[PDB]
């Protein structure tokens, strides 16, 4: 088994996979979706993570912070965390449907609907956490400055063989039309899993 | 598919948006025919909602709510006089293909629409056209939301409504029809092809169904047996579940990672270098040259950037913009398009610009006229980038050097780079923080000619930069850092 | 910059780079050599490991602990532990010169004889750390069952570009004819980075 | 360089490792010629020192002293007439040459080498060739150990030691002619072509060099012009500098991956399956069939393997070994050698096998003769391989469908495959742990054919497994995975 732990303030391309529109600013921050419109594009740490022991049947307990800054310029629209299998979890921040959701498989386990209007153009911590033991999935929105907060939690089964090995990352998508201007930024990420 | 059906020589086409058609008619006459240009592309020529919320912007014109010709550019007959006038002089007319979807589903039902039809979004009421709720995806689509929420899944993509747009159910043969005869009516009018809009939302196999059953191009200007030209706009820079190549069996597609890639070499970002351009093409992982759109910015793109960060070059950063549309110009790779845009307000409101909505230059929202002004460009906040000396004159060299091969590529490892097209021309940038001073192989005859980036060969003179070839076809180079035109430009037909 | 950590008790392809006659056997031990003889063969971890943060110059600190088991069957022959720029800097356990050295650029910093021995197919303990602030390299090996320890230490610079971004990992080499047999197991290895 | 030279229609050659020229020349008469082996590759047959702790180990033959024609497998006129003797049954010779070092630097001096030459390693004289410390790279080397010290600086693994051995300065004329003489002696003698034993050690220049000294082969037993055969032995499992692609301009080389993943395939091991193996060959990064000499064993690596964990096959495990050995034989891939060894005693002391070191069968240091038992087997130690009737048919096989294309590929999703070579042969492998029961498409024409794993056409009948094969080609195939030999091979010389 593989237990990892990293800490990033400040970007750098070399230990990223970065796929479609997702760049390294020179300042060290995350942008994605700046030079595009109706497209997705993907930002993965490099390495893989072992969330489930095929030898012991053993799922990890994980916890990542990031504190991200959405610019609508004003999921379908939105930046989502994900953990893709080498079957995809994803915590997506819909800006077009104004909801926050944890999905799997594409199906919305549990949704809350959230203000973007609270966090637009600002930058808002996240905290992604999930306790194997007591299968309880939560994720934390707050903008540190006004106070404001968003908060959903759940519970995921993620004890199958597809969820051995993922990419952990971002996933940010862009519209069309109108919709066609939302930026995202991820300026710092931390990342820890355990068994 | 493929072949852009222009006249003779002609190679390029441009994006006059949201013009009129009387002033698109004009400038065919008094401009793109004598000047070369192989055609213009359209803003959509089909009925639209009207949106008074922000004040008529240039999306509205992507929510058909029928396919009667009448619009803000012009109605039917403003519509044929275009087409007619444009063929005459040899330069085509391609049209703005809205054929995905309708209006938003959330449009109020009524007649708010830019030809007075009526219509009823929330019912799928398209008594215009007609169409009627069996003829959207609603029931195929598999989300919650019925809109699209995941781009890691075609279904969704192809098969829900893209931003809030009611989605045409295109596997439907009645649906098929009803499109194949609003492109066929443009076709007979004399339109040489189509700007499939939204290309990424319609299965590549609907897509082609819907073409199968055009007409071949009108026999008064088309030579008997003619296709019409097709460019499906797919955005793929890589990050997703559908490809580009899904669509080359239907003809050209838009090549995004284009403009991305040369924005980001030309302000030398990310380690860039012009150097790199040696093998500019599919070497860089773009798609096959005979299936490529290229252009530097579209109308979409050209905005959302006033806060910096993007790479993407617009009118807006003219010196770094002419740079890229002549190299561009100037390299074999894809068929060309040049943008023409109108100005708008860069007002920003706690970090963000808010006048990404406007539309064009307008009198209580009807669309102002083009004016030419006697140093040849434009007023009415048009900037006719097209008008430009050196955007202009590298359309010219595109048409003069038409099927030469990339030869004698010249580079000083750093932003200095050099290039020809067989023997009928050669180009030379300097990108370099640093003067350029070098003897360089041209590939040229003997001879002197005229710089076409500064100047033009007027009789029996050159009106800017002079360049000396030598028997041996090498010449002398000198350019400044500082040059408001940091390139140089000579072909076969600008020789004293 | 980023700051990384792994604990990997028992091996998986997943996560690593595998090049040459290096593969991970059904109960998760990174085997090297074992195939093949007069070759070299290299495991990496997947991502990049940055050990000087160009913005500002600082150098990290580093700690790992592997366990490794040699079988002679009886660096020219032996197993080395590298640091490789993505300029190398090797730490060797040369069976066949019998010496343990602190190589950096193919030039020996640093070098103490060790008797192989004392270690011939017996799990040892090998701890390599990097003190930025004090510019010591130290490595230690012991044979936990025995008692018998071998310890080298020395000054590196690591404050050069070159060593911005490097792949950590294990290096075998395989010798020719009688020196065609020798063995390499890595049991578990657990690496620390911290500026 | 590339062609074998083999006679006619032969298409493998066999490694009799250790074995005596008075051996071999009786083989080549009795076995070899008649049952169609291309060649027999020679251990090394000029003068070593001798070795006696451990007691005359297998590599003491790869420390040169001198360049007579003088081991322990005979002298000079023993050679002679094996070379003789085999040519004359359409049989050829490869000689295993050790040039890129002498013996190693720690030898003592004295005459203490298998003919009696003197020699003093530490002051690097072999009056006996002559070489003296100027005709040896001492001072080239960069390394403070003068040994190699690191695989990853190409001038060292060249230039440097090798696990202590005299390295000969090959760029130096004096040393390349005193090398071409050693070799064109043999080629004279009648040998057809070279092992280059440790060809990663040396320039590729350098190799190149000696290479254009040699003469033709003798026009006694080859074609005027022939030029000799060429394999150098390089390990690239793809870890490191060196790559074999930079030997492909002197001839083949030795392919190690081959071996590598047919054992683990064959094993099963790692997640492999044997329905893997359809696109074999350049499809699994191999290099160009053109320049690969294949093999499942060879001398070293077949040795060190007694505590597991190896995929390496060898006759200590018969019935994969026959599978594996049976699949290189019928795949197209490369130029195929054959493996024929020694048993020896399997020893562990603290977990690892001490008789890796173990010389060929002897009484007193003086190699046994091989003796031949009635039933077609090898006595005296011997393990005869190249005798066992699975690998005697299939180097048979081989060359019967010489030139036909890979064809008529099945499998069955796991471990079950089968494949035909044009219309001249087929094979199927059940490596499943199920029974195999289908009808497969063979290719081959309408008849009765004797399987040749399970036996032979003797006369008017098969001693083993018959296959029937339809007007239409195809077969009836039953293979219990408890089979001693769970495949079968049919060709068009099998056929009643
Ligand atoms: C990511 O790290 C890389 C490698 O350290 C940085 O690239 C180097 O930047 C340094 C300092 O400015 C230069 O001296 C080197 O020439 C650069 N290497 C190359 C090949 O460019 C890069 O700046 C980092 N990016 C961020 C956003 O921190
Ligand atoms: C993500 O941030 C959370 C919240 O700060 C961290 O949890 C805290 O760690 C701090 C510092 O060690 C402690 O003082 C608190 O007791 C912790 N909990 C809370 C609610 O503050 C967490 O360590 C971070 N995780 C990662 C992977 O960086
Ligand atoms: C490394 O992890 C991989 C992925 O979990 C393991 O591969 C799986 O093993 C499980 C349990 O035996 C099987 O159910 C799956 O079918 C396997 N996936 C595949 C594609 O084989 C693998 O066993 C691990 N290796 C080690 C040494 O731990
Ligand atoms: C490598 O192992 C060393 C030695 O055990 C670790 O250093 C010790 O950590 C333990 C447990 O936290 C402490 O009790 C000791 O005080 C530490 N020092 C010593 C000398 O024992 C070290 O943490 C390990 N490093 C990594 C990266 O795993
Ligand atoms: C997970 O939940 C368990 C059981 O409630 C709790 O005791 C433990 O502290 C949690 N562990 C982590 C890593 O959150
Ligand atoms: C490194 O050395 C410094 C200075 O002697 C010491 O104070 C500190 O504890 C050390 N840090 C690490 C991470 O070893
Ligand atoms: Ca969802
Ligand atoms: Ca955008
Ligand atoms: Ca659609
Ligand atoms: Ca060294
Ligand atoms: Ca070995
Ligand atoms: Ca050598
Ligand atoms: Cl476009
Ligand atoms: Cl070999």
């Amino acid at each position: 088994a593989t237990e990892t732990s990293f800490i990033i303030d400040a970007f750098n391309k070399t230990n990223l996979i970065l796929q479609g529109d997702a760049t390294v600013s020179s300042n060290g921050n995350l942008q994605l979706s700046y030079n595009s419109y109706d497209s997705m594009s993907r930002a993965f740490y490099s390495a893989p993570i072992q969330i489930r022991d095929s030898t012991t049947g053993n799922v990890a307990s994980f916890d990542t912070n990031f504190t991200m800054n959405i610019r609508t310029h004003r999921s379908a629209v939105g930046l989502d965390f994900v953990l893709v299998p080498v079957d995809t979890v994803t915590v997506e921040f819909d800006t077009f449907l104004s909801r926050i959701s944890i999905d799997v498989n594409n199906n919305d386990i549990k949704s809350v609907p959230w203000d973007v209007h609270d966090y637009d153009g600002q930058n808002a911590e996240v905290r992604i956490t999930y306790n194997s033991s007591t299968k309880v999935f939560s994720v934390s929105l707050s903008n540190p400055s006004t106070g404001k907060s968003n908060n959903v939690s759940t519970t995921v089964e993620l004890e199958k063989e597809v969820y051995d090995w993922v990419s952990v990352g971002f996933s940010a998508t862009s519209g069309a039309y109108q919709w066609s201007y939302e930026t995202h930024d991820v300026l710092s990420w931390s990342f820890s899993s355990k068994f | 598919q493929y072949a852009p059906q222009t006249q003779s020589g002609r190679t390029s086409i441009v994006h006059l948006f949201e013009w009129r058609w009387v002033d698109i008619a004009l400038e065919c006459e008094r401009y793109l025919g004598p000047k070369g240009f192989g055609g213009v592309q359209v803003s959509p020529p089909n009925e639209n909602v009207v949106v008074t919320n922000p004040s008529r912007p240039w999306w509205e014109r992507y929510q058909p709510v029928s396919y009667k010709l009448c619009t803000r550019s012009g109605n039917e007959n403003e519509f044929r006089d275009m087409v007619t006038r444009c063929n005459n002089v040899g330069v085509r007319i391609y049209v703005d293909a809205v054929i995905n979807h309708m209006c938003g589903s959330g449009a109020a039902a009524g007649t708010g629409t830019t030809c007075g039809s009526y219509c009823n979004p929330g019912s799928r009421e398209f008594p215009a056209v007609p169409y009627s709720a069996w003829d959207f995806n609603d029931g195929k689509c598999k989300t919650a939301s019925g809109g699209i929420e995941s781009y890691n899944d075609p279904y969704q993509v192809r098969d829900c409504q893209l931003v809030g747009l009611l989605d045409l159910a295109l596997e439907k043969d009645y649906v098929r029809s009803m499109i194949a005869d609003y492109l066929n009516k443009l076709i007979d009018i004399g339109v040489a092809g189509f700007r499939i809009d939204a290309s990424k939302h319609m299965w590549p196999g609907d897509i082609k169904a819907v073409l199968d059953k055009l007409h071949n191009l009108n026999t008064n200007w088309f030579p008997a047996g003619s296709r019409p030209f097709i460019f499906q706009e797919v955005i793929d820079l890589g990050g997703e579940a559908i490809q580009s190549s899904e669509y080359f069996g239907n003809g050209r597609v838009t090549e995004f990672k284009y403009g991305a890639k040369l924005g980001t070499v030309v302000r030398k970002w990310s380690g860039e270098k012009m150097s790199y351009l040696k093998n500019w093409g599919e070497g860089w992982g773009f798609m096959p040259s005979d299936r490529a759109l290229v252009f530097v910015d579209n109308h979409d793109n050209q905005r959302g950037h006033g806060a910096g960060g993007a790479s993407i070059l617009t009118f807006w950063d003219a010196r770094l913009y002419k740079v890229a549309v002549g190299f561009m110009l100037a390299h074999p790779y894809g068929f060309t398009r040049v943008m023409s845009s109108y100005r708008w307000a860069r007002n920003f409101v706690n970090g963000e610009d808010v006048n990404d909505w406007i539309g064009p230059p307008n009198n209580n929202g009807v669309i102002k006229e083009v004016t030419i002004n006697a140093d040849t460009t434009c007023g009415n906040d048009w900037v006719c980038e097209h008008r430009w000396r050196e955007i202009r004159n590298m359309v010219w060299f595109r048409n003069v050097v038409d099927g030469q091969p990339f030869a004698n590529w010249w580079d000083n490892g750093s932003n200095q780079v050099a290039f020809g097209r067989g023997n009928r021309g050669f180009i030379v940038f300097n990108n370099d923080d640093w003067q350029l001073s070098s003897t360089l192989q041209t590939g040229l005859p003997g001879g002197t000619y005229c710089d076409v980036i500064s100047g033009d060969k007027v009789g029996n003179s050159c009106t800017g930069i002079k360049v000396y070839v030598s028997s041996d076809g090498t010449a002398q180079f000198s350019i400044s850092n500082s040059a408001e035109d940091p390139f140089i430009a000579i072909h076969a037909e600008s020789k004293l």
